[PDB]
């Protein structure tokens, strides 16, 4: 999972 | 749910151009990072469906892989070398925003960028 | 008159339906992004929402001084987050957009 600037969204590692 | 077609490869509208430096970029450069063993997963575009990612085209407007810049060398879509970089530059920056430090595609991406690194320092004199 | 309008209904909308336009659309809120030392390292905040409301609202004399806020706001980014960080490769991709509008001002 990553944030930037109170944005979230899943990366290809989870 | 789905994914978006493809970057176009060909545009009758754009100007086309053949240079030693874009044959560079063909037969040494992207030849050397597609043979690579971390090469597998920027060769297709990105498959949100497969991978299981309905964010990744809400977040990257602009997609690149390897195969769109290889039927583009091949078609003669650039007219010089640094329009070919600067859609190497927009494939591994995607990598870079979209997935966290550290990752393994990011580690991956790492990788192939600095051996592209060492191909373009040698990038021969445009004759 | 001309250019300061070109700026406005062009340049800032363009930047700001760009992909990577979210995190510079607004001032930083440095207590809701837990980010304690940005305003201690930042002393000249700027982001598109208040350059929006300057050029709306007739605060520039020229185009030269809104290309100023502009690079402010590129500054402020370089300046506290890392070369080669997301957010970073973000904002470079934001004024590469920006530096190719000003050139056909
Ligand atoms: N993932």
């Amino acid at each position: 999972w990553k944030t930037i600037a109170g944005k979230t969204w899943r990366t290809k590692q989870c | 749910s789905t994914n978006p077609p493809p970057p176009e490869t060909s545009n009758p509208n754009k100007p086309k151009r053949q240079t030693n430096q874009l044959q560079y970029l063909l037969r040494v450069v992207l030849k050397t990072l597609w043979k690579h063993q971390f090469a597998w997963p920027f060769q297709q575009p990105v498959d949100a469906v497969k991978l299981n990612l309905p964010d990744y085209y809400k977040i990257i407007k602009t997609p690149m892989d390897m195969g769109t810049i290889k039927k583009r060398l091949e078609n003669n879509y650039y007219w010089n070398a640094q329009e070919c970089i600067q859609d190497f530059n927009t494939m591994f920056t995607n990598c870079y925003i979209y997935n966290k430090p550290g990752d393994d595609i990011v580690l991956m991406a790492e990788a192939l960028e600095k051996l592209f690194l060492q191909k373009i320092n040698e990038l021969p004199t445009e004759e």
